[PDB]
C-alpha cells in the first residue's frame, strides 16, 4: 500500500496487486537488497546538501 | 523572502539566479544539469531571449567567488493554458545551452515522480522557501540568497483562513498555498519561480514555484505556489525531446 506510509520506500513506490509492491528510487540512487532503501551511485545525486552530507 | 535567514552558502544548492540584462529578473529551480524549473509569468515581458542568463552556485550578488556558473537559456517552455497576466499554470521548464557542472555548490534539486508527490510529499508540513526577493513588502531585495521554513495548508483550509477579497484571483487544483497569515512570513516578487522544496527521508524534492500573493506578507494573507504535482509527466515528456528553433514554445497541457 503505497499510499499509507509510503509503502515503507524511502523514495518512489508502486502498487502491483493488493499484497505486492516494488520500491524504486531516482536516477543516481540504486535499491538496496531491504527492498525500501535508496543509496547514492554518484557524487552529486539529487536532493542532498554536499556541505552537509 | 521577508522573514526568514540567510541559506548559508551552498546549502540551498538547487537555487537558480534569472537575469535579463544583467538584473535580476526571477528565481528557478535546477532539477538537472540542462533543465531549470521557474514561473510562467517570469517571462512576461521579454522582448529579446538573449538576453536571459540562468546562474548557478549564486550565493552573495555583491562579489564573485569562483562558485557561480551562468549559462544562456536556450529554450523557455510554457504550459498552452498559461495566459499572460492571469495566475493559473504559472509554471516554465528552461533548458540551458550548455549544461552546469554539479559542484558542492551547485546540485539539483529532485523532480519527484507524480503519486509520490501527491500521496506522500504533499502531506510533509513544512518546507523551504528561497531566493533574492524583498526582505519586506514594499522593500529592498536581498544581496544574500534567503530561505524561509513555511507551513502547507489544504486549499479549503486556506480559503477558510483567509480575508475575502473582491478581484482576489481563485486558488485552482493547479495552486497551494504556504505560509503564515499574521503578517510576518512569505516569499515576495523577486522570489517568483523560485523553489519550494520538501524534505522527505533524507532527500529533497520539487513541489512548488513561488507564484503570487495579495501582497507579501499580509496580515489575513499566505503565499500561493504552483503545485508542481500536476505538472510532472508534462515535464518528463519535454525533457526526453529534442530542443526547438526559436526559445519560447508553447507546449500543449495536459
Ligand atoms: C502568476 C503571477 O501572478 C501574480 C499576481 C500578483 O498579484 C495578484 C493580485 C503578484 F503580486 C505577483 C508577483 N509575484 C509574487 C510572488 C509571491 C508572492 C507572495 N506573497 N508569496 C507575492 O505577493 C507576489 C509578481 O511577480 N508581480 S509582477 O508585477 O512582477 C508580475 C510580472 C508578470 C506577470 C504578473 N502577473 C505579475 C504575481
Ligand atoms: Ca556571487
Ligand atoms: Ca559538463
Amino acid at each position: 500500500i503505497c499510499v499509507n506510509e509510503n509503502g515503507g520506500c524511502e523514495q518512489y513506490c508502486s502498487d502491483h496487486t493488493g499484497t505486492k509492491r516494488s520500491c524504486r528510487c531516482h536516477e543516481g540512487y540504486s535499491l538496496l537488497a531491504d527492498g525500501v532503501s535508496c543509496t547514492p551511485t554518484v557524487e552529486y545525486p539529487c536532493g542532498k546538501i554536499p556541505i552537509l552530507e | 523572502i521577508v522573514g526568514g535567514k540567510v541559506c548559508p552558502k551552498g546549502e540551498c544548492p538547487w537555487q537558480v539566479l534569472l537575469l535579463v540584462n544583467g538584473a535580476q529578473l526571477c528565481g528557478g529551480t535546477l532539477i538537472n544539469t540542462i533543465w531549470v524549473v521557474s514561473a510562467a509569468h517570469c517571462f512576461d515581458k521579454i522582448k529579446n531571449w538573449r538576453n536571459l542568463i540562468a546562474v548557478l552556485g549564486e550565493h552573495d550578488l555583491s562579489e564573485h567567488d569562483g562558485d557561480e556558473q551562468s549559462r544562456r537559456v536556450a529554450q523557455v517552455i510554457i504550459p498552452s493554458t498559461y495566459v499572460p497576466g492571469t495566475t493559473n499554470h504559472d509554471i516554465a521548464l528552461l533548458r540551458l545551452h550548455q549544461p552546469v557542472v554539479l559542484t558542492d555548490h551547485v546540485v539539483p534539486l529532485c523532480l519527484p515522480e507524480r503519486t509520490f508527490s501527491e500521496r506522500t510529499l504533499a502531506f510533509v508540513r513544512f518546507s523551504l522557501v528561497s531566493g533574492w526577493g524583498q526582505l519586506l513588502d514594499r522593500g529592498a531585495t536581498a544581496l544574500e540568497l534567503m530561505v524561509l521554513n513555511v507551513p502547507r495548508l489544504m486549499t479549503q483550509d486556506c480559503l477558510q483562513q483567509s480575508r475575502k477579497v473582491g478581484d482576489s484571483p481563485n486558488i485552482t487544483e493547479y495552486m497551494f498555498c504556504a505560509g503564515y497569515s499574521d503578517g510576518s512570513k512569505d516569499s515576495c516578487k523577486g522570489d517568483s519561480g523560485g523553489p519550494h522544496a520538501t524534505h522527505y527521508r533524507g532527500t529533497w524534492y520539487l513541489t512548488g514555484i513561488v507564484s503570487w500573493g495579495q501582497g507579501c506578507a499580509t496580515v489575513g494573507h499566505f503565499g500561493v505556489y504552483t503545485r508542481v504535482s500536476q505538472y510532472i509527466e508534462w515535464l518528463q515528456k519535454l525533457m526526453r525531446s529534442e530542443p526547438r528553433p526559436g526559445v519560447l514554445l508553447r507546449a500543449p497541457f495536459p
